[PDB]
């Protein structure tokens, strides 16, 4: 049962989590300028709303 | 406030670079000579770098209702000037293969260096805006210098549209800030508030729009999506300049703005910048895991390093060595990015695969692996000294989430930086003194990284000498 | 004074709404010129006489002339522009409009929560603006000249025909 | 005061009457006169791609018009600015003329090839 | 007697309308038009802020704003001219070769 080193896979779980998160986050870099402007406006809305909530 | 001769001698790098712009422009008007115009630009930038000595002996004073000169301004002016000099040195062998006019490149580099010096010396919203635009617009020209190429034109269009949007965002932000306060000086941004009422909504919204513009300009999440495309599509000396000089000047003016303003110690602004820095570190490190292109990888690296910079930014009002940490980190990051993008430029020159680089270009492979160890914060490198400074500043102010983000992003950066540095030595299937000069530039950059990673005390003393006014 | 300000602001808002929802580039530029004239009227209502004079001299007299020049040289007959109308298609525009809407409500919340003693409308002449421009703002003038020079060099290098 | 508001009323009447005059000129021209049809009447009169130099000329007009606005702001306040402002404007015009000479010598302002 | 808040509201409305036109339009010319609207709205806000405090700083910042607007319009229209010259279209979604 232990010949496949289960604790090694348990600590390799963060590696596959990082790989999956990077692959998911790379979908935002679609290369479209209109999406880049939309993301800038989204960040502006998020920053302004966070500043108004925490004030 | 009027201008005195002492104020003129405080204006020395700005005046020298402007005179260099005029002289190079008139020399281009006389006769298109690539070598002589490049020599004039390098001579002017080196003259400003030398005249920083006279600026230092002039003392720290206020020249304008806009500008303030101190050791902080000298340090950032020197960083911007060194980045511009390296950009010209890398650009000459690349421009040897350009069929169209090559002489406008150095004019644009000089104007962008002028904007960087203004941003270093900026103590006003007008000077901040004009320095940002004076950096941005020559970079619009330089990114799309090879406009016949698909990638360069695409990157130029993206950078121009997005930076115009960020400029409008920033300008509306200072418009709201000036509507609240009534003075555009850095020291008066919130000075008319007391009794714990610093968090006025209009001032906070104006600073938030300013954060939107500057976080575009600093490749901070979520205004970071332009960085890999603009870094890849632009010419490699332009990528070098955009990685080093623009980021350093804009972060220096953000440092000065958040030190001097009374609103800079607001809790909501601190939490928003903590979120931005955390997301910037994590996203920039995660998105560079599977990049086979060196330029996009270094763009995501720039995002991560600016996240570490913002972590050092947040503890400005609490800690005491936050500016010293920022200066040490920025010197190390300038050296590392200059070396890495310079080897990329020398492999992309002249204008017409990093695997197996050691078997035909061993010196450049060694310089590249030194800088990719440096950007990973490996000891015996100056990037490690910068990361140690960032971690010490984070530990002092009890920014534990930021410290954990730095550690995790450092592990992910270690993965991809070592992947490239060991792909250098695998197996895969010039002849002018300017190319040798670029090789000498990247070699001295690597030697400086190694020496100041083993012996960081002179750089620490130099940065501690560059103390701004209290 | 206030009546002219509110009428000009309403005209500018409606004209800008017409620009951002139009298919003809020349009609959009004409509505943009009309909005610039209205914002100039707003500037003249607030006592910033030089600002309105520069809006019609420079913004409505040089920059929009350049835009109209470019649209003339493109000969834009609406190829795959009028035949698409994708901005008028709802599921494209619902998102960004609600984004700008919530941003507008946040900015309005910021604006309404500030002290307002009113604008007295005292006329600020161009002489005082010139005194300030060549007084406490001299590096701004010289580096703005350098910025215009940089834009000159950049757009000459890009916009050649050969 | 009464004089300033009377001046404002006179200016408003001037603008309104001028606009109404050209509008009524159009109304009279369109309403009066008989209309008749021909086959080639609707065809444009053509006696039975544009270069980028137009864009360059308009661009130079825009840039030098912004520097002209700077000199407009200077010229109305020349005496209060003193010799210092004269030196600043001399530097400004020196940069302007250097850019103009650079545009001249590289053939940017040369229409003919 | 004009409230500062109403002028700031007008400038914000024009700013967000320019941003909407910048986002929802594929044509690069309309995005340049929207960018001009945003920077002109920011200049309007700065003029209103300068006029409330009785200072020339608002008009000076307006002058810097329109200098940036003129030079940015010049550069953006040069880029649009080259895009139309070599691509024969103004679709900004078509130039998306660099991704990931
Ligand atoms: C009538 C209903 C609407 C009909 C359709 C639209 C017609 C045009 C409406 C806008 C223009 C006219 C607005 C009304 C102005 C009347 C005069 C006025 O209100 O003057 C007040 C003030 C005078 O100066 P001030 O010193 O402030 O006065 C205080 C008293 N001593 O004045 C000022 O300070 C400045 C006055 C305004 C600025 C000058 C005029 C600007 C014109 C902009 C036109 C924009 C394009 C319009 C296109 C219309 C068709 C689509
Ligand atoms: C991805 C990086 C995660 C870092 C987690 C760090 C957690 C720190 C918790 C500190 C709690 C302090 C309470 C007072
Ligand atoms: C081909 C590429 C097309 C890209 C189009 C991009 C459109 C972006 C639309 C964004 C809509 C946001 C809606 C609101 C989201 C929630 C509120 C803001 C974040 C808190």
């Amino acid at each position: 049962l232990l010949k496949r080193d289960p604790l090694n896979s348990m600590m390799n779980i963060p590696a596959v989590l990082s790989r999956f998160a990077g692959k998911g986050l790379l979908l935002s870099e679609n290369g479209y300028l209109r999406w880049y402007v939309a993301s800038m406006s989204i960040g502006a809305v998020v920053v302004l709303a966070l500043l108004m909530v925490l004030r | 406030m009027t201008i005195t001769p002492q104020n003129l001698i405080a204006l020395l790098p700005l005046l020298i670079v402007g005179l260099t712009v005029v002289v190079v422009m008139l020399s281009i008007a006389w006769r298109r000579n690539h070598f002589l115009n490049a020599t004039l630009s390098v001579i002017g930038l080196n003259a400003a770098l030398v005249s920083l000595w006279f600026v230092g002996q002039a003392g720290a004073m206020d020249v304008t209702p806009l500008m303030r000169v101190d050791g902080f301004a000298m340090l950032y002016t020197g960083l911007v000037l060194l980045a511009s000099l390296a950009t010209c040195t890398f650009a000459y062998p690349w421009l040897e293969g350009y069929n169209d006019n090559k002489d406008e490149f150095y004019l644009l580099v000089l104007i962008a260096a002028l904007g960087g010096i203004l941003l270093a010396n900026a103590n006003h919203l007008a000077s901040l805006f004009l320095g940002i635009e004076l950096i941005s617009l020559p970079l619009f020209g330089l990114v799309g210098y090879a406009f016949r190429q698909k990638r360069s034109l695409e990157a130029s269009i993206k950078y121009t549209i997005l930076s115009a949007a960020a400029s409008s965002f920033l300008l509306f932000g200072m418009a709201l800030v000036y509507a609240q306060s009534g003075d555009l000086s850095f020291v008066a941004l919130g000075k008319n508030l007391g009794d714990g009422m610093l968090n006025e909504p209009l001032l906070l919204a104006g600073f938030g729009l300013m954060i939107v513009g500057l976080g575009f300009k600093l490749s901070l999440v979520p205004f970071h999506l332009w960085t890999p495309d603009v870094y890849q599509g632009a010419p490699a000396p332009v990528s070098t300049f955009l990685a080093t000089a623009s980021k350093i000047a804009i972060f220096g003016v953000v440092m000065r703005l958040f030190l001097y303003a009374p609103v800079g110690d607001s809790e909501a602004i601190r939490v928003v910048l903590a979120i931005i820095a955390f997301a910037s570190i994590i996203f920039g490190n995660l998105m560079a895991l599977s990049q086979t292109n060196i330029k996009r990888l270094l763009g995501y690296s720039s995002i991560s390093h600016l996240g570490y910079l913002l972590v050092a930014l947040i503890a400005l009002q609490t800690g005491e060595m936050s500016m010293e940490a920022v200066g040490v980190y920025l010197a190390g990051y300038l050296f590392s990015s200059l070396g890495a993008f310079g080897v990329v430029s020398l492999m992309s020159s002249p204008y017409r695969s990093y695997r197996g680089l050691f078997w035909h270009r061993p010196i450049l492979a060694a310089v590249m692996t030194v800088m990719m160890l440096s950007l990973a914060g490996i000891p015996m490198t100056l990037g490690f000294i910068g990361k140690f400074y960032v971690l010490a500043v984070g530990v002092q102010a009890h920014l534990w989430w930021l410290v954990g983000a730095v550690v995790v992003g450092s592990a992910i950066g270690l993965y991809y930086y070592l992947r490239v540095a060991v792909s250098l030595y695998l197996h895969a299937p010039p002849s002018n003194w300017q190319y040798s000069a670029g090789g000498i530039v990247v070699l001295i950059s690597a030697l400086l990284v190694l020496v100041l990673g083993v012996w960081p005390q002179p750089l620490i003393s130099i940065v501690r000498l560059a103390m701004p006014l209290m | 004074m206030e009546f002219a300000f509110y009428i000009c602001g309403l005209i500018a808002i409606l004209a800008t709404l017409r620009v951002i929802t139009h298919t003809n580039p020349v009609h959009a530029l004409l509505y943009l010129i009309i909005s610039l004239l209205a914002i100039s009227g707003v500037f003249f209502s607030l006592g910033a006489y030089f600002a309105g004079a520069l809006e019609i001299i420079v913004y409505a007299g040089a920059i929009m002339v350049l835009f109209v020049f470019v649209v003339m040289m493109l000969n834009l007959g609406g190829s795959e522009i009028e035949q698409e109308r994708q901005w008028l298609k709802p599921q494209v525009w619902i998102g960004p409009a609600i984004l700008s809407a919530i941003m507008l409500v946040v900015i309005v919340y910021a604006i309404l929560g500030v002290n307002d003693q009113g604008i007295d409308g005292t006329p600020i002449s161009a002489k005082a603006v010139g005194i300030t421009l060549f007084g406490p703002y001299v590096l701004a003038v010289e580096l703005a000249s350098m910025l215009l020079l940089a834009g000159l060099v950049v757009a000459f290098h890009v916009g050649r025909e050969e | 005061s009464t004089e300033v508001i009377a001046h404002h009323w006179a200016f408003a009447i001037f603008l309104i009457v001028a606009i109404g005059l050209c509008c009524l000129m159009l109304v009279g021209g369109w309403f009066l006169g008989g209309r008749a049809r021909a086959r080639s009447k609707n065809v444009p009169f053509e006696s039975g791609r544009l270069s980028a130099k137009f864009y360059l000329v308009a661009m130079f007009f825009v840039i030098f018009d912004v520097e002209a606005l700077y000199l407009f702001a200077w010229s109305t306040s020349i005496r209060e600015s003193g010799w210092v402002g004269f030196v600043e404007a001399a530097i400004f015009i020196f940069v302007l003329l250097a850019g103009l000479v650079y545009l001249v010598r590289i053939g940017a302002l040369d229409w003919t090839p | 007697m004009i409230p500062l808040q109403h002028g700031l509201i007008l400038a914000a409305i024009l700013f967000v309308l320019g941003l909407t036109g910048l986002v929802i339009r594929r044509n690069l010319l309309f995005m340049l038009i929207g960018l001009e609207i945003m920077i002109n709205a920011s200049a309007l806000a700065f003029v209103v802020a300068g006029s409330y405090w009785g200072q020339t700083d608002g008009q000076v910042m307006y002058i810097l704003a329109i200098s940036l607007a003129a030079a940015e319009a010049s550069i953006g229209l040069a880029l649009l001219l080259q895009l139309h010259r070599r691509r024969q279209n103004l679709n900004i979604d078509s130039v998306s070769e660099m991704r990931g």
